């Protein structure tokens, strides 16, 4: 009479790694590192808003566009690469920057700022910002001179802050394609622009100069920006090209913004993106993308690290 | 004809629990599964994977830009500090992998001793250890006897005197 | 009025060591803490402690300002490698206690082992186990025997006729 | 007759975690994250300089705010959040950088830089450095034309750093509320400043134009400073608009400078630092601050994470 | 001139091997290697070598200059990451090691008494242990019975009537 | 009769350390921080060269020093201290970004931008670019106006990228001693420099004025760069004080940088370098240098991290 005491074993072996072994059998095991990718972006739950053709920045300076996104507000931001942020050719000044703050804004709420002016054009307009014709940024100003080659006056713009949030302030620099076209549309002599806050301080000089043609066009504005405190005032001082802001921005809340190049889908419920799609995973690691966004599983180098879920793998004595 | 328990080899037919009992006396051969062994080291192997499900609440978002590239330096910079903490989790998952799966072997091989010295326990001085995880028992065992085994119901008191007999001669 | 060892219980009385003896004679019942097993636990465990006060020589400054904020771009650079930084210290922390508490958990209970084993091999022929973590002694032990096995001067050889007899018959 | 092994227990277990378990229950444990706080800067050791109103960058120019801390000496440097770097509206350009160099300089020894001028006025003062009545930065000069809109002279000095230690040298620019200030001061024309060391090379004009009133006042100085190597020498070239040194500044050895919020204390030593106070542990990690400086533990997301400094706790049967 | 095994004592003789036998009989006394036990100790010793050699393909390239140095902000940035870095690497190192050394250190055990065991269960009844890490043999046991005993063709059943006899009295 | 199991042990014991003891002795033990340094750069396999007195960003330019490397082609290129990037004084903007890019470049092709001018002097030469006599940067023009103090014609100078790699551009502005200087070589009145692309727009001015001797010279030029994308264009508009181009530079492969002050060795293969030598080992950590690049073991703080390689050893009782 005899009892043996055993445990389970199979055929079905799965090899596994240790401090010691390697390629040590085990009964059962299971991945750590997630490889299945979902190439959508899983939007249930998320108010999520698809830019397009309209880059972030655009949404603040309003090329045509971004007519639709002029106050859009999201939870979930999608940048596109056929984006633009600009319609007459130029860029933004720390742009990057900039788009970070505008992907967790949860959108923006725009507010007119009341500027008004005397002795001069405001009709600025151009063949590159086509909307039903020529036109130019919904939310900026050209200014010019009155009739051609006439001075530019020298002016004084301000505008204070009454909200409880910062104002996210835009204005641009126009570079003209000579200095015979500058002073066409802003008169003779050097042209100045001056920015004052109470914590900020810049200034500015145009740069006339041929340039490659860019949507048709050798001409630049740079544009550039600044948040402004509650209560804080900014000031505009200037004589020609200078691209005055009619409307300042407010963040509305929170949100996060991802760049991609898969569709949409809001059935799926996902938290973890990348420009591929939407990872949705409980194991703790992933081998897709190291730039993936949201609340992710960590980035590792290997494809696979198996786990043991049973015990070594021992054959039976046949 | 004969069994062996662990020592050089596993059952592939104890397919209802991971350690078991096998006998055999006149009424034949049989296997059945330990509850109490089976259960623990499916609780520890279950505990682990939830510890390495536990979520993480750090959110991340863009740090740079894969449309319009980043300025050099800082983007040398950012793309120097991602790869070097891509280094350390690969470390640290390979690391964690390796010392968990040597720790269930081992706690998985730790649960066989302790059902073996259980049972060699209950046996007392009724029982010789065969050397393959078996046990030569010194009386008769019917079916009802090795369950009382498998139940932890066996009386060594009530054998001892028919066993010590065929022990030492 | 039955005594019991490891193996399902600790003593709450066991109050001057971490693992001890327990007997039972005529002259009564009675508790003793081991020394030896004891202080290589505690030795052990205050290892690790001392192990885990190492302190760091590295010395961190201001990288940026909570009173003038820095740039953004670079600020959120920062913000960025600091909360990378932070979750692999959470990470290392939660795996190195988890890991610590496993070994010491494991630690303690092959010290209980190893003094069980010993006393086993004390008592050579001479007892027996019961298989909650005592010896039956199949001779008689009064206090001084106890004791004798206790500081390791037990002599087997002493008690082996009687305890054979006892045990056989 | 009979003996038993036992291990010792207790009815008062504590729970912790294992890579198994989750509230496995030990004899003992103990944390290893430390949570408590000192609300108090413990000095005690360290040569603490509490700069109070005085902002750190202003040691180096000298607004009224800093003037007893214009040679100070430290080990241990404290900023508060009432502090100014400025008198007459303005910031320094790299702020930062610079104020991470200050924080441990170890105090700063300054040494005379010995211009001369003629032709030309240095009283330059304003109201917002009051001190007794109208004066300026303690270590710069406001030069001046000489009677009012007079020309301003073409000058050009230098300095040779004749010591083994680099020199902090620092110089403004300044930026009047019009061009009719502007001129008033300095004179009619264009405005430059050049200033040129053997490894740094960079130019300056002013930008005059209307700002906010910061401390009653709309104009805006705006410091620059480099770092001048032994035996070499910095030349300035100017013709207005500039705010020159009178002295340059040598570090003096080794400090670590924080940002706080409580009081001292020269009782208590410490070396880990937070705004909060002073965490003195010799635990491996801390939940208090992220940010915390000088040697400290780790800083980690978790509250607590229990030690088990003693066996598992099984309780007797009864 | 008695000998003595592990517990209390590793051999400097056992110059061939890193686990082994040592009897004594009327021929006299002997030391031999057990091929097995210490292969398993090798391979287990090497395999953790192999795992720590394995090198990285992650290629660095210089983030800033010691010739011509960078900007102070960006230039303290990088040297913070790195010095925060430097501290998780020599983290990661020191308790690496640690672990390391204390498994190596306890599957070196764990060989030991396999080894021991395993030898306890081809001697059966035939023998007993002395506390010392040996067995006392109760029959006569030559030099080809000792070396049937280190290559496990020792049949208990031969000795096992000459061995119980000299167990019982 | 008697059998007794045992384990080897040594009088020639290691300590090391574990989770719980500290010096604990194992009968054999090896080390895991690399610490032997080879104070070579083990070029072996490699196409390496040695710049020397040649600066890095002295081969895009072309002062006398790097002549023999205008082309050069390399696997590994090799800073020297001793390293110059300029004969004329003046220094690159955004250095080091630009170091960074040439230092994986491979080593540089040129090609002829093919700039005609005419009106004009381009043979702008000096004392500090001596070769044979005096000189000037190889890949570029120091452009004068034609005989002293004359009027600098406005230019207007483009070029394409023919080609499926980005180009290397790089342009010059000159700094004058003096006003008078400038007059005299690119005649009166305020000059300006635009550089035009297509995702690039900057603009400069010169800055007459004294500044220390280097070289001789109180004059400084100071090279600015960027990327032009294939079939973009790059524009120059200008009036004096511009230092252009003659030839663009195009990256050939993939190369690595160092900086390192000790000998070549082409026997020796290595793949972790730092200044003091090559690190060549299977050692997962190193206490060498905490800059090696390269393929490197991890750096660690410790000089000394023992891994047992034996069980733990115990002395025979005698
Ligand atoms: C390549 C080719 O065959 N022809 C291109 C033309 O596309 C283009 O012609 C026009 O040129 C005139 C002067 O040269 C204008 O610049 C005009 O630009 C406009 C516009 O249509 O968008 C005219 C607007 O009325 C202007 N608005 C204001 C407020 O001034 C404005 C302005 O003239 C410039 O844009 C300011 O930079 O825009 C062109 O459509 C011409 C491109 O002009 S440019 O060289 O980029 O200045 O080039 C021909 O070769
Ligand atoms: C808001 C209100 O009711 N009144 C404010 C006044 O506070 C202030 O009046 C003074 O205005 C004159 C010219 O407008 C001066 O700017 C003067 O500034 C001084 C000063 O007192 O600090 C005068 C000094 O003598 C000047 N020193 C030198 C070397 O020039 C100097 C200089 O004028 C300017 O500071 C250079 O920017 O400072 C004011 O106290 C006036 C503020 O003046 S400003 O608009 O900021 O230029 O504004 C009234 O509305
Ligand atoms: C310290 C001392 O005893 N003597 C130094 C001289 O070394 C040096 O003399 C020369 O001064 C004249 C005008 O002052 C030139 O600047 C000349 O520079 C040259 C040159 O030789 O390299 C002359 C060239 O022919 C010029 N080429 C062109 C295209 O213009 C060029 C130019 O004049 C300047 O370099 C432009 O900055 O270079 C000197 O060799 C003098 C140094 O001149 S400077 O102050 O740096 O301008 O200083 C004396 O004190
Ligand atoms: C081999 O190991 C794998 C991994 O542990 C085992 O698969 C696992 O099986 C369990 C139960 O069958 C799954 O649990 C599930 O949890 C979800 C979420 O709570 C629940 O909705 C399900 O109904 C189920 O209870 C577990 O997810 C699953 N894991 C994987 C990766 O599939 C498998 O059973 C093991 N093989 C053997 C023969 O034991
Ligand atoms: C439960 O675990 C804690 C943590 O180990 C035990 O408390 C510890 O007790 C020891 C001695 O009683 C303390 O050591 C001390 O060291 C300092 C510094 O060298 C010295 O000045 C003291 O005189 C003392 O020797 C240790 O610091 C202390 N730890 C803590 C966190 O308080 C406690 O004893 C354990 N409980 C039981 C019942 O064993
Ligand atoms: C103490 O531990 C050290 C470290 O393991 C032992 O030295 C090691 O010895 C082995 C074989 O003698 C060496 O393996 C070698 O591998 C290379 C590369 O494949 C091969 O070319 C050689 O011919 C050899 O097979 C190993 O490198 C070497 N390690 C070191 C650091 O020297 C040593 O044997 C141990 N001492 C004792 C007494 O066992
Ligand atoms: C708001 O701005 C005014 C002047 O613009 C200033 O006097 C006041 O202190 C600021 N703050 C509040 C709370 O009104
Ligand atoms: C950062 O890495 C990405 C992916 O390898 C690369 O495309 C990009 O060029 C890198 N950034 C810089 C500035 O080189
Ligand atoms: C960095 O993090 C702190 C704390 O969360 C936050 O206050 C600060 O705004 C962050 N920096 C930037 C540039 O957003
Ligand atoms: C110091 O500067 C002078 C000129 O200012 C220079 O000739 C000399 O080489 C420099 N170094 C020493 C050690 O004098
Ligand atoms: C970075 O660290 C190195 C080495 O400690 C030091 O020489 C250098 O000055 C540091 N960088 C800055 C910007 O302080
Ligand atoms: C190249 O440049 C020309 C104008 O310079 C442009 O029309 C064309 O679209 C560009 N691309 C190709 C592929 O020709």
């Amino acid at each position: 009479d005899k009892i043996c005491l055993g445990h389970h074993a199979v055929s079905n072996g799965t090899k596994v790694n240790t401090l010691t072994e390697r390629g040590v059998e085990v009964v059962n095991a299971t991945e750590t590192v997630e490889r299945t990718n979902i190439p959508r972006i899983c939007s249930k739950g998320k108010r999520t808003v698809d830019l397009g053709q309209c880059g972030l920045l655009g949404t603040i300076t309003g090329p045509p566009q971004c007519d639709q996104f002029l106050e859009f507000s999201a939870d979930l931001i999608i940048e596109r690469r056929e984006g633009s942020d600009v319609c007459y050719p130029g860029k933004f000044v720390n742009e990057e920057a900039l788009r970070q703050i505008l992907r967790e804004s949860g959108g923006i709420d725009k507010e007119a700022m009341g500027f008004t002016y005397s002795g001069i054009r405001t009709n600025g307009a151009t063949s590159a910002c086509r909307r039903s014709g020529s036109s130019f940024y919904a939310e900026m100003k050209w200014l010019l001179s009155n009739t051609d080659n006439a001075a530019f006056p020298q002016m004084t713009k301000s505008y204070k802050n009454t909200r409880k949030s910062p104002a996210l302030i835009v204005w641009g620099i126009h570079h003209s394609v000579s200095t015979a076209e500058q002073t066409k549309l802003y008169g003779s002599g050097n042209k100045l622009v001056t920015v004052g806050s109470s914590n900020y301080q810049q200034s500015f000089v145009p740069s006339p100069g041929a340039r490659p043609q860019v949507n048709g066009l050798s001409g630049r504005i740079d544009f550039h920006w600044l948040m402004l405190n509650p209560n804080d005032t900014v000031t505009f001082s200037f004589n020609g090209a200078f691209i005055a802001p009619d409307r300042a921005s407010f963040l509305r809340g929170k949100s996060m913004g991802i760049q991609s190049g898969v569709q949409v889908d809001a059935n799926c419920e996902g938290d973890c993106y990348h420009s591929g799609g939407t990872i949705i995973s409980n194991l703790p690691f992933q081998n897709i993308d190291s730039r993936a966004v949201g609340k992710c599983p960590r980035y590792v180098k290997q494809r696979s690290l198996l786990l043991a879920t049973g015990m070594k793998n021992v054959p039976e004595i046949p | 004809g004969a069994i062996a328990g662990f020592i050089e080899n596993g059952w592939e037919g104890l397919i209802d629990g991971w350690y078991g009992f096998r006998h055999q006396n006149a009424q034949g051969e049989g296997t059945a599964a330990d509850y109490k062994s089976t259960q623990s080291a499916i609780d520890q192997i279950t505990g682990k994977l939830n510890r390495l499900i536990e979520k993480t609440n750090q959110q991340f978002e863009l740090i740079d830009n894969e449309f319009n590239e980043v300025e050099k330096q800082i983007g040398n910079v950012i793309n120097w500090t991602r790869d070097s903490i891509t280094e350390v989790w690969s470390y640290n998952a390979e690391l964690l992998v390796a010392m968990e799966n040597q720790h269930t072997i081992d706690l998985a091989d730790s649960e066989m001793d302790k059902l073996y010295e259980r049972v060699k326990r209950q046996l007392r001085e009724n029982a010789e250890e065969d050397g393959t995880g078996c046990f030569e028992i010194f009386h008769k065992c019917d079916d009802d006897c090795m369950a009382s085994i498998r139940n932890n119901t066996y009386d060594h008191s009530k054998y001892r005197e028919e066993a010590m007999q065929n022990r030492i001669q």
